[PDB]
């Protein structure tokens, strides 16, 4: 960005004004990053007098930052909010981005839903339990679950093994380090076979899931930022621990702040910092817009067909209403 | 406390490009801001933590440099990830009421129940995890979640006494336990009947609990500095080194975790407190104590899967203090009615 922020400085700004019901003051959220992250917090606090309204500024190529960003609002009780491009689950005693991993596990399985597919499927294992465990609480339903085999990752090895679930239909997620080694292995990648992962998030480098934003550029991201800063403001309305750096320790999170929404996108999220009723979409890549808000469904390309066939096993079958033999009645919920 | 890391720098070059030195700053937020500029972990020193997640932040600040520190002063590890598969030796709580259970599956119980934050949720977990005739504690009647520091929480304790058994099992805070201990003559008084299990710490900060019923280096850290260091002298790759460098390198260092890796292999080649998974250790073994009078004797042979008791058994409750039984029966019970001629005719 660089030159950019001045531009910023004064759109965004503007943007306060937008929804600003008494605003005491949004100056600017400076950068001054100076390529550096171990003293980026130092003048990060340095310049930490009045408090501050609040700033927001954060972002870096391929999201291990959160916990130094938790770990100042700690020491200085920082509600802020620092970037909303890069983000990233962390569970620890401010810390506001667009992610949810659960969010995207129900997603790509309504898609099944009514995509008409049956995933067993196991990526290095980051943080495995939790995907792990949201797929296997979700298999306790009534229409999917035939495949659950799992998989383990990292050549011969991971090659017998991939070869060893096929299962048509398949999706596994992990780094993209370890991603990689999916095409570097079987050499079983056949179309007739769809993949999703959550766990790298980031975007492609076919169908995946991305954040409302993810299209959006950084403008987006400081007016949100601004609006959930303004909210939280307002809830203040009804002391960052003097932000000192040279009681004991400071305990609070999300006091004021609860929810809302602006820009058509519901800006809320849960006490565990976790994006409730959020807007997602998901990609088509040879990206497209084909995926999703108010716990709704939304499906472009109403498909039919699978692209299957990939093993002469679906035939063309029709016929008519005869009646004797052919019965045609009104189904809302589900057949019988 | 510096001296104890100057003999073990001193003895580090005991079996054979530079040994590594620490600060112990107080605070973390100089301590944070000094952990890299300062100098994979060499030193993972938390000097005297007078606070709980004090010694997070540089471990944290090490992960995001790829090195990870052995934490010393470490009993309830919420770590198994918000840091970077930190190391870690010393076994955090996550299995030490796991022990309990097999104990008990052999000892004197089936059927006792247990009580709980987000350590007691995983301990919990563990636990009912680990058990998979049959039997189950609180997993056959209840197990609570409730809010760290709730004074006067009363209707635990009679909920508690009013299930079929009396034998219970905790892990929580100190004020926690205390309030728990202090209720337990309340509500029935507990005891006579009931049993207790809970951290050595637990029972060490525990000022009034006295029918309630450890650790092997704990709050001495003496002879494990050794072995835990040449446990890191071994970690010198074979085959880049493990760079110094914290202004103007944004980068990581691709060997971080490719050692790590290994530093997990790695086992044995040690002795004592020497001799698993990811910053753990698989092996240790504990006694137990039972408060009699206002001694907490520090006596048994738990040592994981082997137990050898002695030295005075026990004398559990503090109503009986004879042999405890253990599972209780129940004598009134609460039957369902419903309304049918055959054999269900009600009038007014
Ligand atoms: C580590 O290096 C510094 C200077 O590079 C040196 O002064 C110090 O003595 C070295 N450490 C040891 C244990 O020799």
């Amino acid at each position: 960005p660089a030159y950019a922020a001045e531009a910023a400085r004064l759109g965004p700004a503007v943007a306060a004004a937008v929804r600003s019901p008494g605003l005491d003051v949004r100056p600017v959220a400076l950068v001054l990053n100076g390529s550096d992250p171990r003293s980026l917090v130092l003048q990060l606090c340095d310049l930490l007098g009045l408090r501050v309204h609040g700033v927001v500024f954060e972002d870096d190529s391929r999201p291990a930052v959160a916990p130094i960003l938790d770990f100042l609002s700690a020491q200085t009780s920082l509600p802020i909010v620092a970037v909303h491009g890069g983000a990233a689950l962390v569970l620890t005693p401010f810390l506001q981005l667009g992610s949810s991993t659960e969010q995207q596990l129900q997603v790509i399985f309504e898609v099944l839903e009514e995509y008409d597919w049956t995933v067993a499927v196991t990526t290095r294992a980051p943080g495995h339990r939790a995907f792990l465990s949201y797929i296997e609480v979700l298999t306790d339903g009534s229409l999917v679950g035939w495949e659950h085999r799992g998989a383990l990752t990292l050549e011969a090895v991971l090659s017998a093994q991939l070869r060893s679930v096929s299962a048509q239909i398949r999706l596994l997620f992990c780094a993209r380090e370890e991603a990689e080694p999916v095409f570097r292995a079987a050499g079983l990648t056949g179309s007739g076979y769809v993949w999703f992962m959550v766990g790298p998030q980031l975007a492609g480098g076919l169908f995946a899931v991305r954040s409302a934003g993810w299209r959006d550029d950084l403008a987006r991201r400081v007016a949100a930022g601004v609006a959930v800063v303004a909210r939280g403001a307002q809830a203040l309305l009804r002391p960052e621990l003097g932000h000192d750096c040279r009681t004991h320790r400071g305990e609070s999170l999300h006091r004021y702040f609860m929810n809302i929404t602006w820009d058509n996108r519901d800006y809320s999220f849960n006490e565990d910092g976790f994006l409730v009723n959020p807007s997602l979409v998901v990609i088509s890549l040879t990206w497209e817009v084909v995926g999703w808000e108010q716990q709704t469904l939304r499906l472009k390309y109403p498909l039919w067909s699978r692209y299957g066939r990939f093993l002469t096993q679906h035939l063309t079958v029709a016929t008519l209403e005869e009646r004797p033999f052919v019965i045609v009645e009104p189904a809302s919920g589900t057949c019988i | 406390h510096e001296q104890m890391f100057r003999e073990a720098v001193n003895q580090a070059n005991k079996r054979h490009l530079n040994a590594t030195s620490v600060t112990h700053k107080p605070n973390a937020i100089q301590m944070a801001l000094s952990v890299c500029e300062d100098l994979a972990i060499l030193v993972s020193h938390p000097p005297t933590p007078n606070d709980h997640f004090t010694p997070t932040p540089v471990s944290y600040t090490a992960g995001f440099y790829r090195i990870p520190v052995l934490g010393l002063t470490t009993r309830m590890s919420i770590y198994s990830s918000i840091h970077l598969s930190f190391l870690r030796t010393v076994p955090p709580y996550s299995h030490q009421s796991s022990v309990w259970f097999e104990m008990m599956r052999v000892y004197s119980w089936n059927h006792i129940i247990l009580l709980v934050d987000h350590e007691g949720r995983a301990a919990q977990k563990r636990l009912e995890t680990l058990l998979e005739d049959n039997k189950r504690g609180p997993k056959a009647e209840k197990v609570l979640q409730f809010d760290p520091g709730t004074k006067n929480v009363t209707a635990l304790l009679m909920e508690a006494k009013e299930l079929e058994a009396r034998v219970i099992i905790l892990s929580a805070s100190e004020d926690d336990a205390a309030t728990v201990y202090r209720a337990a003559a309340m509500l029935n008084m507990t005891g006579s009947g009931y049993v207790w299990l809970v951290g050595e710490r637990e029972i060490s900060g525990n000022a009034l609990r006295y029918a309630p019923d450890q650790l092997i280096n704990g709050k001495n850290e003496s002879a494990h500095i050794s072995d835990a260091v040449g446990v890191v002298a071994q970690a010198v790759h074979e085959l880049t080194d493990p760079p110094r460098g914290c202004v103007g390198n944004t980068n990581i260092w691709k060997t971080g975790p490719l050692f790590k890796r290994v530093l997990m292999s790695s086992k044995y080649a040690d002795g004592v407190t020497g001799r698993n998974e990811d910053g753990d250790r698989k092996f240790a073994n504990y006694s137990i104590m039972n408060l009699q009078n206002r001694k907490l004797v520090q006596v048994g042979i738990y040592n994981g899967t082997h137990v050898i008791p002695n030295d005075r058994k026990i004398i559990w409750p503090g109503g009986e203090t004879e042999k405890p039984r253990g599972y209780q029966m129940s004598t009134r019970l609460k039957i369902v009615t419903i309304h049918q001629e055959p054999f269900v005719y009600v009038k007014p």
